[PDB]
């Protein structure tokens, strides 16, 4: 069976830079390659096929190179309306593989990170569990890993990440995490935190709560 | 001799086993040693057979060395003696074939007589054995009737006609009411 | 002594599984369908075209070749001689007539395993090819360009004919005077009291019922009706025979049991002119009939074909 | 034209069975090849199965042999792919691609066979939750008074348990446009739903104006119109 790998995974790309995406193959699969590009939250769409043929209604900064093993897809200038995920699929044989995935994104100054946290009413723990959010506005690069420190004891499980894309405003990054614990494991506890690692802002600075005024 | 009994209308599956696990010329004659099945290599043949068409066979499992002959609808003039003649060490299988059906309505009236007349093939002679949902089983030959129809009778029938210590029960369905 | 058996031959067996082996890679299908399991893969379309052989024993083995007027094909020969390779040989997939082969320099020759045995296939090998013309026309894309003054030059393409529809012609003369030629050599086999008559395939599939074949990477497959019906007493003068063919892109693979598919036909033309130098027969009788034979086309297991041609050679070893 | 039409958004419990359509608008049918392919969610694309166009052969993938059926309707010109024994992993997007459909009776292309897909199927969202319908539980957020992040806060509405999606979480048609960060849907540890629908403001808005976080859920008729309140 045949494995598809695509480079770079990420890609911090500014505007009207010519960038080529690479991707190879497990066999010689001779010139039976396809590009797709899809766009969030929307169905693929095919700009070449043939490993280098362009398709009817598909613009011309489009270039596609390569065969046997390794592939290219280049793009001459670059406009706001390129910066989807692009797929490598191989139509050679059975069972058809496609590729990991690229994410063309935009590319900005470093923006430093912004720590706040959102005091939880009593309507949301005198129902259920208990809620915690430490709220990231507006940072940069998407590469930001967050970790959660409750009660000092390292959290090993319940905190989940939930990011949104690049906006047509400033390109810039909002993230929200959250514990689900009840008011059961939150009375037993009284120090949090949520020290998020990054090179935009290196000294874990972090904002919490105690129970109470 | 090997020996099938096959239901006037109905599939049936003639079969024949190569020593090997590998897929061979083979062959199927009647009676008059009349091709009505072959293989040209891994290509399947006809002959003039009568059944020029009714023949077929599974070609999947050539690969395991099983040259079946699938024959279908079967009527009663075929029922013959077929041979096998694969690779010199041919083999034969007699078919036969019956059927039974009623010369009147089975929606029948208590009491009533129902005849049952089988059509037999000029060959052997079948051994007619019914049985209601009850159980009270009738030996017979040719025909088969049953004289006192009682209310309880309703319901299907099973008989089965033998031939050779090899069997093939039947259906009937039989409906009593007043 | 030296008894030869071109029936329980070997080196039909090698060039068999020699000949499948080049198939499968030089040629492609776009979907094969064997032992339940289904694969597909692209099938980038490309000319294939017979191509010569030789068969050559390995160091230390001599193939021997039987030079005798009307041999038997089987059965101690006189005039043998050695060689090493044999006489470049035309691998010729096809049924119901050999194509592209050496011939007869005397008479008609008429070989079998058994002739009494009616499920045994008879190689007939003509003295005198016949010639056959195969080719699907360039009919069907109409092209055409406005010109005048003014006026720009685009080109207007629309399809309006049956892409993979074709034809062949023989010579009807020829046809016939060949028959009426293997007629002689079976009446002079199972006796002159007898009566002969030709009658189309039985049945199966495609390939067996229609001579199919292989032509500029395409499957042909042709209605070849009017080439087997002769009672001897039934375009009568001098006219050209035509059969009905068409290029199909599902065929039953005859290297093993099961189906293929290939892509389209390819645009332009396809034409193949070849030698008829041979017909696979098929007999049958049952248990006398009145008194009179009829004879079938046959073909479908490829052994024959190569069997047609390898028929005078056996090798052997040289210690 | 010529696109392929696919049914609606499916929910189904764990332990059921879905069967999933796909209509050819133009063209003719037999002249299509539909493969069908899945995209996880955060993930990328997986081929599944497909039919073969001259022959009614449906071939799958061997990660799911024995549990997806794709058959062909040839009356109503719609293809179906029912998929056996669901679970929580199988919640994903089912597209309906095919390689554009030329017409049997023309030239081959250089391709051979056209395996790479044409057209695609608008989208069919699958998800496997245990729970039925419930109202969006909307929830308070106020700002707090120690803040420290450069004189402009925070304020939002928390919106947690609530299924199935979407939900649009609109303020006022239009309150604010900077700042507005109305974030992706997630499944908590049962079968519900939890997004964070937060906005920037000036620190000036305690009392001269305040906008509300109009919830909506069509699919449940539930509404709220949870004013925001500060602290
Ligand atoms: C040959 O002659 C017979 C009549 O004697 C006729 O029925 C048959 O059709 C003719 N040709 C064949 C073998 O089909
Ligand atoms: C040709 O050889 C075969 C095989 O032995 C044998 O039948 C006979 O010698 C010849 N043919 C005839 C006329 O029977
Ligand atoms: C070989 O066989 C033929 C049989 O017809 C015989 O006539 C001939 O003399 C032989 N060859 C020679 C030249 O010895
Ligand atoms: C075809 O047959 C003719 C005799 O009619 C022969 O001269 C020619 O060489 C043959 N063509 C080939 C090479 O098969
Ligand atoms: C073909 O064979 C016959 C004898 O069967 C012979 O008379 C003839 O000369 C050969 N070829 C031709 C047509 O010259
Ligand atoms: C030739 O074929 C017949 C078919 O009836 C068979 O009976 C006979 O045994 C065969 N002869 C030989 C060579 O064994
Ligand atoms: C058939 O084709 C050949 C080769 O192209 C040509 O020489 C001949 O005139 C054509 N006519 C016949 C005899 O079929
Ligand atoms: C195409 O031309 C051939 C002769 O070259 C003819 O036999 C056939 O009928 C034609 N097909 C049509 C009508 O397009
Ligand atoms: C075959 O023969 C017919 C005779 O009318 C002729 O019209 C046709 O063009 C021939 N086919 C070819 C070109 O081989
Ligand atoms: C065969 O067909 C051609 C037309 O393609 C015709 O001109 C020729 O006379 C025919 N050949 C003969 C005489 O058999
Ligand atoms: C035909 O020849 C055979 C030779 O065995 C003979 O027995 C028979 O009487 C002949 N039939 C006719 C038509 O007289
Ligand atoms: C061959 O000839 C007979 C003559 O009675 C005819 O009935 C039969 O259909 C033909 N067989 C084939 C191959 O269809
Ligand atoms: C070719 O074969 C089919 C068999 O069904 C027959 O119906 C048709 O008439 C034949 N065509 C010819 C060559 O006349
Ligand atoms: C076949 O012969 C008949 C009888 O004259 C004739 O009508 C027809 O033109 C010939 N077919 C062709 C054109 O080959
Ligand atoms: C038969 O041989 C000739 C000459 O080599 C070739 O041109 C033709 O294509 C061959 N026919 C077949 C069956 O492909
Ligand atoms: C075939 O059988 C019939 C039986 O009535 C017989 O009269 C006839 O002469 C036979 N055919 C011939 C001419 O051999």
């Amino acid at each position: 069976d045949i494995q598809m790998t695509q480079s770079p995974s990420t890609l911090s790309a500014s505007v009207g830079d010519r960038v080529t995406i690479t991707c190879r193959a497990s066999q010689s699969i001779s010139n039976w390659l396809a590009w797709y590009q899809q766009k969030p939250g929307r169905a693929p769409k095919l700009l070449m096929y043939k490993a280098s043929s362009l398709k009817s209604g598909v613009p011309s900064r489009f270039s596609g190179s390569g065969s046997g093993t390794e592939f290219t897809l280049t793009i001459s200038s670059l406009q706001s309306d390129d910066f989807a995920t692009y797929y490598c699929q191989q139509h050679d044989s059975s069972p058809y593989t496609f590729g990991q995935g690229t994410k063309l994104e935009i590319k900005r100054t470093v923006a430093a990170p912004s720590v706040f946290i959102f005091p939880p009413s009593d309507e949301q723990l005198k129902s259920g569990t208990a809620s915690v959010v430490c709220l990231l506005n507006n940072f940069y690069p998407r590469e930001a890993k967050v970790q959660w420190k409750v009660d000092n004891a390292l959290q090993s499980g319940n905190s989940q990440e939930s990011v949104t894309e690049q906006d047509s405003k400033d390109s810039t990054y909002s993230l929200s995490s959250t514990l689900t614990l009840s008011k059961a494991d939150y009375e037993k506890h009284k120090l949090y935190a949520c020290e998020v690692t990054h090179q935009g802002l290196s000294s874990p600075v972090t904002k919490s709560f105690n129970r109470g005024e | 001799k090997k020996v099938v009994l096959g239901k006037k209308g109905d599939t049936v599956e003639l079969t024949c086993t190569a020593s090997q696990k590998k897929s061979i010329q083979f062959h199927w004659k009647n009676s008059n040693q009349i091709k009505i099945l072959g293989n040209q290599g891994s290509f399947l043949t006809k002959g003039p057979s009568k059944l020029n068409d009714r023949a077929d066979s599974r070609r999947s499992l050539w690969d395991q060395g099983n040259f079946p002959l699938i024959i279908k609808n079967l009527k009663i003039e075929d029922s013959d003696t077929y041979i096998c003649e694969v690779e010199d060490q041919k083999e034969e299988v007699q078919l036969l074939v019956f059927g039974l059906t009623a010369n009147s309505d089975t929606h029948l009236l208590q009491g009533q007589s129902l005849t049952l007349t089988l059509e037999s093939p000029p060959g052997s002679s079948p051994s007619v054995q019914c049985r209601s949902p009850r159980g009270k089983n009738i030996q017979g030959g040719k025909t088969l009737s049953v004289s006192q129809l009682e209310l309880q009778d309703s319901g299907t029938w099973t008989c089965t006609v033998l031939q050779n210590q090899k069997k093939v029960e039947f259906k009937i369905d039989i409906v009593v009411l007043a | 002594t030296e008894n030869f058996n071109m029936w329980k031959n070997n080196m039909v067996e090698q060039m068999h599984e020699d000949i499948i082996s080049l198939w499968d890679q030089s040629l492609k299908p776009c979907v094969k369908l064997t032992g339940g399991s289904v694969i597909t893969q692209a099938c980038p379309k490309v000319s294939f075209e017979p191509i010569p052989i030789h068969y050559c024993a390995p160091a230390g083995f001599a193939i021997l070749k039987c030079n005798d007027k009307k041999f038997n094909g089987t059965g101690p020969c006189t005039n043998v001689s050695t060689v090493q390779c044999t006489h470049g040989i035309r691998p010729v997939v096809s049924t119901q007539l050999l194509l592209n082969g050496s011939l007869a320099e005397e008479e008609i020759v008429i070989r079998s395993e058994n002739f009494t045995n009616n499920a045994k296939t008879i190689i007939v090998q003509l003295n005198e090819s016949v010639v056959i013309n195969c080719t699907r026309p360039n009919n069907n894309t109409r092209k055409s360009i406005n010109i005048g003054p003014g006026r720009a030059l685009y080109t207007t393409g629309e399809i309006i004919g049956d892409i993979r529809q074709a034809h062949c012609n023989l010579s009807k003369t020829q046809w016939e005077n060949t028959l009426e030629q293997i007629a002689i050599k079976l009446k002079e086999q199972f006796g002159n009291n007898k009566t002969i008559i030709f009658n189309p395939s039985s049945g199966g599939d495609p390939e067996i019922v229609t001579h199919s074949f292989n032509c500029g990477g395409e499957f042909f497959y042709c209605n070849s009706t009017q080439l087997f019906t002769w009672n001897d007493t039934r375009n009568n003068t001098g006219r050209n025979i035509t059969l009905p063919c068409r290029i199909k892109q599902i065929i039953n693979m005859w290297q093993e049991v099961g189906k293929a598919m290939y892509a389209p036909p390819i645009r332009g033309q396809i034409r193949c002119s070849s030698n008829i130098t041979g017909l696979l027969l098929t007999r049958d009788g049952g248990k006398d009939t009145n008194g009179t034979e009829i004879f079938r086309p046959g073909g479908g297991d490829m052994r024959d074909n190569w069997r047609s041609e390898l028929y005078k050679y056996k090798v052997v070893k040289i210690e | 034209e010529v696109q392929l039409v696919q049914s609606g958004a499916e929910v189904k419990k764990p332990g059921s069975s879905v069967k999933v359509s796909c209509k050819a608008s133009g063209g003719t049918f037999s002249n299509y090849a539909i493969n069908w392919v899945r995209q996880a969610p955060g993930q990328g694309l997986e081929w599944m199965g497909g039919i073969i166009p001259i022959f009614n052969i449906a071939h799958y993938a061997q990660r799911f042999q024995g549990r997806v059926s794709i058959t062909a309707d040839e009356s109503t010109s719609t293809a179906y792919m029912e998929l056996s024994s669901l679970r929580s992993e199988d919640t994903a997007v089912f597209y309906c691609a095919s390689p554009y459909p030329n017409d049997y009776n023309d030239y081959a292309p250089e391709e051979g066979m056209s395996w790479y897909f044409d057209l695609w199927g608008r989208g069919t969202l699958v998800t496997v939750s245990p729970a039925s319908t419930k109202g969006p539980s909307v929830f308070p957020l106020a700002p707090s008074s120690k803040s420290t992040s450069g004189g402009t806060a925070a304020l939002g509405c928390l919106v947690k348990d609530y299924f199935p999606e979407p939900v649009t979480v609109s303020w006022n048609s239009g309150a604010l446009t900077s700042g507005v960060h109305t974030f992706p849907a997630v499944l908590q540890s049962s079968g519900l739903y939890s997004l964070s629908s937060v906005v920037t403001v000036p620190s000036s808005s305690l009392g001269t104006q305040t906008y509300i976080c109009n919830v909506n859920h069509k699919p449940s008729n539930t509404k709220v119109d949870k004013k925001v309140e500060p602290k």
